[PDB]
Formats: C-alpha cells, structure tokens, sequence
C-alpha cells in the first residue's frame, strides 16, 4: 500500500509484537483484525475519558481564550478609524494646559513615596526628574524645543500618566475638579474620578506624551528615553488600551536598545563610572523590557526578545548541584521557562517541573527574606508584588501538575495558593495598599485562576472548588474600575463559563464510543476558532490590496442556540 | 556580427560575434565592431584560442558542472595535436582560457597537463624530490635512511 | 533473515564516538534493509544504530542495489537531519516508495536502470481535469525561449504548459500539487538514467535557476516544466 | 598596517624559530628572523631566496583596506548621520504649513503627467509593489475627490501615502526638462528665500523629493500606522526604496524598515505558493506578497549595519534557514543577486577569509544569472523593459566586480587585478551607454552610487600604492566619470569628491615619505592615518555617549608620525563626510 501507518496500533498494543507499518498493518494483514485496527482513532458516553482530554483542551483554550481575543487583540477597521488632523495637537494642548506645577509636584511625591520600584526599574533618581519638572515649566514658555528637552518632556508626561494610574480617587479629587474636564469633555459630570475618569484621563495623558514623542521624531532620533518611557507606561493597562500601538513601540524599543549592541551589563574594572552606571542601568532596563516582552507575547507580537535570555533552569541546576530587580526577572523568566506549553500539547515531564518547584521554595524564602516597611509604601510596593508573583508561578506550576499527570492533591495546592492570592487581595483593601489592586498582574493572574476554577467546577463539581468559585465571584466585584471593559468582559466570561456550567450538566455526554459528542465541547471549539480567525491579518491584507475584495442535529442545534445567544466575540471593541 | 579581440600586443583580431560565445567574459561583454582589451595574452596564443574556437564552435560541449563530462571526458585528437606546443606557452594557453573563461578549452589544455604529470618516470621523481623545501632535511635524511637497502 | 557479519557489528557498536560525522554510506542491499531502511523495526538485540548518531549525520549515499523498496516501503523514519540523499546504481526506484524525512534539499541520482516517478501526471489531471491527449496536445507549448537553449538536452523534448489556456488559477494550484511531492527539496540532478515510466514534471521555480539539471539523457525525453 | 608577508612561504617551520621556540611568520627569511638581523640564519637554510622586491606590506594592506572600505563606503559614508539632540530642535508643529504648500504645489493634471512618466519608465520598480498603474490611477482619482473630505479612512490615508511616495519616485527619476514642463520653480524661490538662478537640477529637485517624502510621512502621522499595520505601508516604503530616502535620513529609514518588518511578520505567513484549500483571491494575494517580501529583503540588506540591529533574511542562495527556492523567478532574480553579495560581504567585519569553494560556486552561478537576464526580450518602445534589463545588468556587473576583488585580496589568483579592471570599465561603459538620450536618469539609481563609490574607492587606493598606468588610465576615467555624475546626489556626491581628494593627496604622502622598516612591522604615516581613521569613525558609531547624555546630564570621562598625521588631518580631517 501507500501512505501507510505511523506507530504501533491498537492491534499492536493488543499483541505486544513487531509493527510492520502498513494499511491496515502487516500485523493486521495476518489475522484479519481491521475492525480492531480502525476502531481506535453514535451513543451516549459512559466514562471519564472526557476529563484528561479536556484538561489537554484547557491548554489550547488558555492559550487563546484567556490570552488573545479577550486580552491581546483589538479589532479595528481602516474606514471606521478616523484620521488625525483633529485632536492632533489639540487634545494634547488641552492636557498640557490642564496640568499645573503644584499639580505636577503632588503627583511626583505620590509616586516618589509610593512607587519606588517602578522608577528603580526606570530611572533611579526621581529628583533628577524633579529637575526636569522644574526645567519643564521654563520650557513650557519656550518655543524652539530641542530634541533632548522634548525627550524629557515625553519622560515627565509618561511619569505623569503613571501617577494617575495609582493615585486613589480622594487625593486626585483634592487636586483636581471633575467639572472643568467634563465641560471640556462634554461628558457626564455625575461620575467620580474612580469610575473611568481616572482611567480616561490616564489614557489621555498617555496619548499626549506619545504625541510629544511624535513631535520628537523618535523614529528619526532613537534614544533610550523612549525605552524608559515605554517601561513606565507598561505598568498601566496601556497594553490593553492600545495593544497594536504597544507592540509597535515595543518593536521601536528593542530596535533602540539593540542599536547600541550591548550584551553584558556588569562592566570591566576600567570604565568611566558614568559608563559603568550606564551599563548597569541598561541591566535593569533590559530585564524590565524582557518582562514586557514576555507579557506582551502574542501573535500580534512577531518579534521576540526573551528567547535571547537563557533559561534560569540551565544555570541554576548547576550551582544547586538590585536583588529584587533581578528577582522579578527570575520569576518572570521562570514563567517563560514554564509556559511554552500553552500552545504545545507535548507534556512537560516530571523533572523540570519538579526542578522549578524545588527551586521555587528558595525563591519563596527570597521573598520571605525581603522586608516591607509599613512606613514606606515603596517598600510594601516592593515586597507585595514579588509576594504576588511567587504564588502566581506556584499556582500555574501546580495546575500543570494536576493537568498533565494528575499529581496528588495538586487541586488542594491550587485551592491553597488561591487562598493565599485572595488574602493578598484582601490585604490590598487597606490604606497604602489600594493601588496594589490596580496593576495588571492581578488582571491576568486572577483571570487565569477564575477561568480554571470555573473550568474545574463546570465538570468536577467540588464544593470546595465551588466555594472558591463563590469567593472569586465576590472578588469579581471587588475590583477597581481602572481596568475598564477587560474587567467587564471578564464579568461576561465569568458569566459565560458559568452559563456553560448550565448546559453541560443538563445534557448527557453523547459520543460514538470515544468521539465524545457534546454541544458544550463544540462551543468551546468555536470559542477558539472565531478568535483565531479574527486574529488573522490576511483579511486586512486583502483589504489593503484594494481591488481584491474580501470574499466571505441536536449536537448542532444546541450549539446554534447557545452561541447565537452567547457570542464568543463579545470580548472586543 | 563581428567583434575584435585586442590583445596586449595590439593585434586586432576581428572575429565573428558567434565566435565570442566561447569566452563567457566576451559573450557577456557583448552587451557592452566591438573591441576589448586582453592584458596578458600574446596574440599568437590568442590566435591559437581563436583557431580552437574555429574548430569547436561547430562542436558539442559538456555542461561544465559535470563529473563524467568533466573528468572522464576524453580529449580531442584535434585538440591533442592542436596543443602539442611549447611547455611554458601551454601554461599561457591555460591562463588565456582561465582569463576569458573559456572552460572546455581550459579543460582540454588541462587534461594534457594531467597526462604529463602522471606517466612520468619514477626515476626523475626520485631525482626531482625536494625541488621545494617541504621538509626538514633531517626528515629527508631519515626517509633516505628508510629505503636505501633497495636504493 | 536479519543477520550481520561481525566486523559490521563491531563497527556499529563503536560508531557512536564520532561527533564529527557526515555521509554515512552503504552498499549491501541485504545490509541496507537491516540498517537504515528502518522498515518500522525499532528493535534488535545488538545492531542498534544509536539515535544520537542517527541525529548527527548530514547526508546519505546508497551505491549499488536492485530495489530500495524490495519491501513495500523504503523508509527513512529516523535520520532526521539529512540533506543529501544520493543514489548511485540501484536498478529500479519508485519515487513514491520513500518516506523523505523532515527537511532535505538535494536528492541526486544516476546510473539507474528503472525510474517510476511520483506519478504526478495523474495528479495534475484531477485539477485541470482534461484528457491526457488534450494534455499532450492542447496543453503543450514546448517552450525554448532563450534560456532553455543554454544547455542542449537535445535528446529531450522540453515542454511547458500554455499561459493562455489556463486562467492562472488551476495553474498555481496545479503547480502547488507538483510541489506537494517534493516537501521543499530543491536539487535533483539527473545523470545517466534508464527507463522513466512516467513523464518528467518539474516545478518552474526549481528549473529556473537550474537547481535541477540533466547530464546524460539517453533513455529519456519529454520533460515538462510546470 | 604592518607585517612582512612576502611571496614564497616555505612549508615546514623555519629552523631559527624552532631554535628560539617561537612562531614562524614563514617569509623569506621570516618576519620573525629578519626582524632581528638574523638574516642568513634563516635565508640560507634550504634552496635559495631572491631579492624581496615586493611592496610586501600589500596583502595585509589590502586586508585592512577591505575592513576600511566596509566601514567607510557602506557604513560611514552612508549609514551614519552626525547628530546632536540639543543643537538641532524638535518639530513642534512645523509641518502642516510646510507640507501643505507642497501638497498644493501639485495639481491633478500635474499628477497624471508624472504618472504617465511612471508608466513609461518606472515599470521595472513599482510593478513589484502593486503592479497595476490603472488601479493606481483610480486611487489618484479617489484622492483628488478626497482632497478636501473630512471623514478620511485610514485606508485612504494609506493610499495617499502610497501615491505621494509614487510621486516622490517620479520626482526622483524625471529629467528636469520635463519637470519644468510640468512645474514652475518660483514657489520655492519665494517659499525659502533661496537663490534665484535656481531651477531644480541644482539640488532643489532633491529637496523637493525629500519634502514630498516628508509629506507622505506627514500623512502617516494622521494614519496612526503604529496602531495600524498595513501592507501598503511596506509598499510605500518599497517605493521609497527606489529613491535616496536611505541617503536622505538613514536613521529614519531604519525605524521605518523596523516597523515594516514588524508589519510583515505580523502576518505570520511564510510560503507564498498557494495550496489546494485556499481562496484563489487570497492565493493571488500571497503571490503578490512574495514579490513584496523579496523586494523587502533587498533594502533590508542594503540598510543593514550597526544601526540595523534586527535581522530579516534567514535563507541562503548558495551551497537553520527558512524559506528559499520555493519561489518563481520573476523578481527574486533581483533578490538572488543581492543575496549573493550578502554571501560576499559577510567577510568584511569577519576576520576569517572565505573558503575558496564558496567563491568557486558563486562564480558559476554568477555566469548562470548572466543568461537569465539574457532571456529577456527586446521590447522596443517599452523603455521600462530596457531599464529593467539595465538593472539586472548593472547588478550582475556589480557582484562580479565585488567577487573578483575578493579573489585578488584574500587569495591573489591569476589576473584578478585585471579582471577587476575589466569589470570597472564595463561599469564605466554602462554609464557611457546611459549618457545617451532617454537613458540619463537611469543613473539616478542608488546602486550605481554605491557601486561607483566602491570602485573609485578601491581603484584609487590601489593606484596610490601601485602606479600601473593602465590602472591610472582607469583612475582618470573614474574621475572623469565622477565629474560626469548626475546632479541628483549633491551632498553625497560632494563627500565622494572629498574622499577622492583625500586619497589623491595621500597618494602624494605615501610616495614622498620613506617606509620605516623594522624587520616586519613596517611603519609609515599613511599606516598611522588609516589605522586611526577607522577608530575615529567607529568611535562616532559608538553612540555610548548619546546613551550617557540620555541617562541624564551626567557628564562622562572617557612621535614623528604624529607630525605628519596631524598635518594631514588638519588639511584633510576625515569628518568632512558626515554633516
Ligand atoms: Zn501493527
Ligand atoms: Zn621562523
Ligand atoms: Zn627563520
């Protein structure tokens, strides 16, 4: 025959013999077992073969549903999107009018006293930026702005954007007034600052400073001010504000960074101290940049950089056989080593997973060895984020444990670290901890946790898992409105998953013996399928070419009903 | 349809445009009568090249990327008596062909040199032995010490 | 019939230590069936050809045999990283009887007695869906524009399809179906040959720039370049 | 630049260095033995050596030349702009009043008279981008209706960026007689307050070209293209690729190429061949995309350098790569011939010589591509067909010239001097053919600028050390052609004449000054100039001090030959070619 078989078959596992690899086999050509040869690869199902298969479905689910069309995708249209002759300079001149000098200083000293690790990852001396705040208002009167001064302008307005994202509504209300804005904006004066108005003004300040960069001609004159500004702005939900623009500026940043072609950052014995400090500065800029490279990794991110940094396992397994700045990169690079399996159906085997775990206790103690000052919100900021990330990685690791091999009580581990993460959110409802509920690491981590706990409780209805579902259902409403519609779509998702929780239990799992026919499964298929379809840019390419016009059972009907009710594409704008 | 070989000896050799196809240099130069310098080839040897083209321009050729039609291609008897010429001027013919990239002619001159290099006497090879340095003379002495029981 | 001589066994058990290896080459057709015509059989007590050194190699030469698929399938299930499979003096080959691993570019051959093809002539006629005599009569331009006459290949009729009759769809699709045999190999190089059964079908991109070539076309004519 | 490096190496290491337990620069006698006056110790070892009559520094001299010519005439002369972020201001608004003057300087009949010239001649270029000029005529009609709309699509904004880039290309190749037959210069005369005997051919044509390009970029401002990846962006950038837009602002071109590579790879499609399960329309989209992409790899290579950190090309023309020879020969012909020179030029930064076999193959395929351009017909009235012939003809000259030069330098085979000479005159006679009517603007292509730059570099440098009067006749014809270069270049054309001058004056400085021998380490002020010229220009290219100034205002810290070196650097400082 031709176009033969691949590996030993069900008849071969029946007989444990040599596999002559034919059609049906040379095994199966002997004793006429073609029915046994072909019934390995309709009625109602009666097994638990759906669950390992569905856990392996959960991986490719989570690489798309939790990841891309919900989060890392913005649908757009070239006709629908306007041009930019208007609010070109104009909205920027508004927001450059509306900000004031003391209004700058109070934001600065908020972010100085409360957000130390950020500009530690960006600039260090924030009072050297105070100098630029001082030179700004002189330069506010100026006209013939140099490229350097405009870079400082971009930097300070990016920091001013950052300050809005973490200030509580009360202090911002003490500085500003809703009504001069909502008269200029023409919107409802009735809403607070917290209810998107912090968010909308934050996005405005983002857009203005990027337009300052457009006035810079940074694409004509790249410098590391761009990368520092981008690493400032990446702490917000600006990757969810404009993901495509963020990938563009990320590309410009990696272009600008590698334009100097520097590999190691710890110097020789004989440099300029300015040069040595510069290379070490690029050290922390580099790890914060590759962190964003990991966090913005998607099919609309075609250019990768954290592949260039080697794995932490291949270095640490030898010696096992500032500190928190590199530790952030340790945890995120360890996640990088973890989660290439998101789109890879091959199993992580039970050693490097255990290597990650048995290093991860040392990482846990390194988090334990860190301090938090109750006086320094810079210090609670410094400790709490690492304390979040360690259990984030720990949860994802034990989720891999229960999915790929059913490691014993990894469900209990999931529940345990879920308790820890919930109590970390609980601690954020205090004074000098509110804006800890604002950084998007919770917006991803909690989304993955609630999605997997939803996924478990649709099928294996554990009342502890259901109690965790109720706790996260409360925790849904316990979130700031700084996240916007990605919040709300999660609310939709926490809807729709739970609504899938309706449909699975009420209808018996049909099959043909192994092809487990259920309309729930086909819904979850088309969830991924439509998202990946709108993730293709080829339709936009055919649109870009112009004259090439863009062209185009119960198991069926229940899908037809629930999807016409629950559009999976309710998750865009 | 006629182009002119101009050697380093100035001797204008007006040949046909069809003849120029043997020099890949000159055939591709045909896009730019027509003359061209040749900095090295003396005009009698260039005339020998022209006469080779006069024979073989009617003739078949290998594909120049071959194995059999490069290595086991036997020579032409025309080329044999055509190139039973001076020793040093044979090198000049070969240099001419390598200049103008006349590759089958290059091979035809080359294989005669091959037939010269094999098929030479073992006695003269024993004689013409270190006509380049190639050794230390201690090694020369040791090799002579090895085989002297025969000679 | 799986049996070997002791010198070859001593060679294979010592084979691993190279780490600088290329160009494994075998001649004995019996031995060929045992050692690289993998034939599905992933196990023998000795005679294990050492997956690491399976991986290391670059190219494979097969000198003189009768049929490479004396069995139903001349496989290369392993030998992931080959580039240049070369056939010297086997008598008959089916092109289809080979599994052709992941990504290799050159496949040259010579001196054979019989050549099947990958029978692509049939597979073309599923798409444009005409008669073979129309395909040989209506669908032949036999292009010799200027670059075809670089070489002679004057034993052979050097054909090309018509640019007029096909509306440039079921042409690119036709050409991709030609490609689907090849799995992105490029260099083909037909020396001295004998008895092609089918026609000669070559994709345009691969015959332009002369990555395929013919040296001694004797028993053979009628090449179409599509 | 120094070593002994003479003819006729021996084979075995010499006896004197094995005595002295050192290395063997295996010369006659050695540069390790005649270094110490130990001459006949190593001379009269075996056989007999002759008089070392060479300019025996010459091999290492030409090696250092290749590294130099890498740094100067691709990187330093073109791919680097001397910039200060404090003196030169930023652009606050500065542009709408700037661009819209040029926008209104073009009218509709004025636009279509350019488009006709494009249809005449530029069909070798814009065909790979889009092909049909009639659809492009339709887009021009769409914009002259959309000239004063309000709800502009981002789509139509890309079409406008496309067509104004097309107009920029039309500026870049029109003979200025017909330009004055379409336009009147005096809006510029009173728009800048510049001089008055100032028709466009005195450089104002290029200023007009640059400002038209900047106008197309001004449309890209309102595109918000960094939020909108379009393939038409890449199309218009390939329209720019025909121009001296890289030579306008190469730093700008770098980021623009960067976003286009991001844009292309955002499609995540690799083969361009269709499949059985495809839309035919989407298949034709892929086939067009192939033409776009292999053209895109072109100036990707041609802008590659230390200011281009992000590689694209992952395929090999000769002999882990991705995508090659699954592609029809229609314009990858133009890619293949460039990728050949990619295989060449990787031995410029690289210390190691290329292995000879690779060059051997490259010669064979070079002569192969001689015939595929010979497979072009003779379209008589299609001038664009003849220009299309001219492009591949010039490139197959070009890579050949670069090829034999490497034989002469790294290996020094038969006539490889004379081959380079012959190819040089082939290039010259191509420009002679271009000096005919209906052929002059063919010389406005960037590749002839780069190729002539390399040729007049290497021939002048060789002419300094070797006064072969055939090469001097070549050099006189080079300078004669250099003055006869068209006026489309200007600034780089003047930097060319500066470097020509600097070589012709260093020609004097070698020939009057004695070569300070020290056994093997030969010394001369010409050496010490050129040894440090690369250091100057790499220190320029070391933009670490820009990073220092970008990490705040932290102010950083970091012989008889010196006489002649500083005198020549006074009379000719190398930094006269940056601006
Ligand atoms: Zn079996
Ligand atoms: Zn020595
Ligand atoms: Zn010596």
């Amino acid at each position: 025959t031709q176009l033969k078989s691949k590996h030993p078959c069900s008849v071969c596992t029946r007989r444990k013999v040599k596999c002559d690899r034919m059609i049906p086999c040379g095994n199966c050509r002997k004793r006429g077992q073609d029915s046994e040869c072909m019934k390995s690869t309709i009625t109602a199902s009666s097994s638990k073969e759906y669950l390992p298969d569905l856990l392996l479905f959960w991986q490719n689910y989570e690489y798309w549903i939790t990841n891309i069309g919900l989060y890392k995708t913005k649908q757009r249209d070239l006709t629908r999107t306007p041009a930019n002759l208007d609010t070109d300079t104009e909205e920027c001149m508004f927001w450059m009018n509306y900000l004031q000098k003391d209004q700058s200083f109070q934001l600065m000293n908020f972010a100085m006293e409360n957000l130390g690790a950020l500009y530690f990852g960006s600039i260090g001396d924030i009072s050297e930026l105070y100098l630029r705040v001082e030179q700004y208002w002189d330069r506010r009167a100026d006209k013939n702005h140099s490229v350097d001064g405009k870079y400082w302008d971009a930097l300070i307005w990016s920091v001013f954007t950052m300050c809005i994202y973490y200030m509580p509504v009360e202090k911002l209300a003490e500085i500003f007034s809703v009504y001069p804005l909502h008269e200029y904006l023409g919107s409802n004066k009735r809403l607070n600052w917290e209810d998107g108005m912090q968010l909308v003004m934050c996005q405005n300040f983002a857009r203005c400073s990027l337009f300052q960069l457009k006035q810079c001609d940074f694409m004509a004159h790249p410098d590391i001010r761009l990368v520092q500004a981008y690493l400032i702005l990446a702490t917000t939900t600006f990757p969810y504000d404009e993901p495509l623009l963020a990938n563009s500026l990320l590309t410009q940043c990696i272009h600008t960074f590698k334009n100097f072609h520097v590999d190691d950052f710890r110097p020789l014995l004989n440099d300029d101290p300015v040069e040595s400090i510069a290379k070490v500065t690029l050290g922390r800029i580099f790890y914060r940049l590759c962190g964003c490279d990991y966090l913005q990794s998607g099919p609309r991110k075609p250019i990768a950089l954290h592949t260039e940094v080697s794995s932490l396992l291949q270095h640490a397994a030898y010696l096992q056989d500032n500190s928190t700045e590199v530790l952030y990169w340790k945890i995120i690079s360890l996640d990088r080593d973890l989660d290439q399996y998101l789109n890879k159906s091959s199993k992580p085997p039970l050693k490097t997973l255990d290597a990650i775990r048995r290093e991860l206790d040392i990482f846990q103690y390194k988090v334990d060895s860190l301090e938090e000052d109750f006086r320094s919100n810079n210090s609670r900021f410094q400790k709490f984020i690492a304390l979040f990330q360690i259990s984030t990685v720990s949860w994802k690791l034990f989720k891999m444990y229960l999915i790929y091999y059913d490691t014993a009580d990894s469900l209990l581990k999931v529940i345990h670290y879920s308790k820890v993460i919930i109590s970390l959110i609980v601690n954020n409802f205090h004074a000098k901890s509110e804006f800890f509920n604002r950084h998007p690491m919770v917006m991803q981590t909690i989304t993955r946790v609630v999605s997997f706990i939803s996924f478990y409780q649709i099928f294996v209805e554990s009342a502890a898992v259901k109690q965790l579902l109720v706790d996260l259902t409360e925790l849904t409403a316990n979130l700031p409105t700084i996240f916007g519609s990605k919040l709300d779509k999660l609310v939709y998702l926490t809807e729709r998953l739970s609504k899938l929780k309706l449909l699975w239990d009420k209808v018996q799992l049909l099959d043909s013996g192994d092809s487990f026919y259920h309309p729930v499964f086909k819904i979850l298929q088309n969830d991924i399928k439509i998202i990946e379809l709108k993730n293709d840019e080829m339709f936009s390419l055919i649109k870009g070419l112009g004259s090439l016009v863009p062209l185009n059972s119960d198991f069926r009907t229940i899908v037809e009903e629930f999807q016409s009710e629950y559009n999976i594409s309710d998750i865009l704008s | 349809s006629n182009v002119v070989l101009v050697s380093g000896e100035g001797e204008r050799f007006t040949v046909d445009k069809k003849i120029a196809e043997r020099s890949l240099l000159l055939k591709n130069y045909l896009n730019d009568e027509i003359v061209m310098p040749v900095p090295n080839v003396r005009s009698s040897v260039l005339q020998k090249v022209i006469e080779w083209a006069e024979h073989h321009r009617d003739s078949n050729f290998p594909d120049e990327d071959d194995d059999d039609s490069r290595k086991s291609a036997p020579v032409d008897s025309w080329d044999r008596e055509f190139l039973k010429v001076d020793q040093e001027m044979l090198y000049e013919i070969i240099l001419a062909a390598n200049y103008l990239n006349i590759k089958p002619l290059l091979d035809a001159g080359c294989k005669v040199v091959a037939e010269m290099i094999r098929g030479r006497s073992p006695e003269e090879i024993r004689r013409t032995f270190n006509i380049v340095n190639d050794f230390t003379p201690e090694e020369e002495a040791a090799i002579r010490r090895e085989n002297e029981w025969a000679e | 019939n799986q049996l070997t001589s002791i010198s070859v066994i001593r060679t294979i058990r010592s084979m691993e230590s190279m780490k600088s290896l290329r160009k494994i080459t075998v001649r004995g057709e019996k031995l060929y069936e045992l050692l690289i015509n993998f034939h599905g059989f992933r196990d023998n007590p000795g005679k294990t050809i050492s997956y690491i050194v399976k991986r290391r190699i670059n190219e494979i030469r097969l000198s003189r045999m009768n049929q490479i698929s004396r069995t139903g399938l001349a496989d290369f299930t392993r030998w992931d990283n080959l580039q240049k499979l070369v056939l010297s003096r086997v008598a008959y080959i089916d092109l289809n009887s080979i599994v052709f691993p992941k990504n290799f570019k050159s496949l040259t051959m010579k001196r054979v007695s019989k050549i099947k093809w990958w029978n692509i002539e049939e597979n073309i006629l599923k798409e444009l869906k005409v008669d073979k005599r129309t395909f040989k009569s209506l669908y032949i331009k036999e292009d010799d524009s200027k670059f075809t006459k670089f070489f002679n290949l004057r034993h052979t009729r050097i054909k090309e399809l018509d640019k007029s009759e096909i509306n440039q769809i079921t042409y690119l699709r036709c050409q991709a179906i030609v490609w689907l045999s090849f799995r992105t190999l490029n260099h083909i190089k037909l020396q001295n040959v004998s008895e092609v059964f089918n026609n000669i079908i070559v994709p345009r991109a691969l015959f332009d720039s002369k990555r395929v070539e013919i040296y001694r076309c004797e028993k053979i004519s009628q090449v179409l370049v599509i």
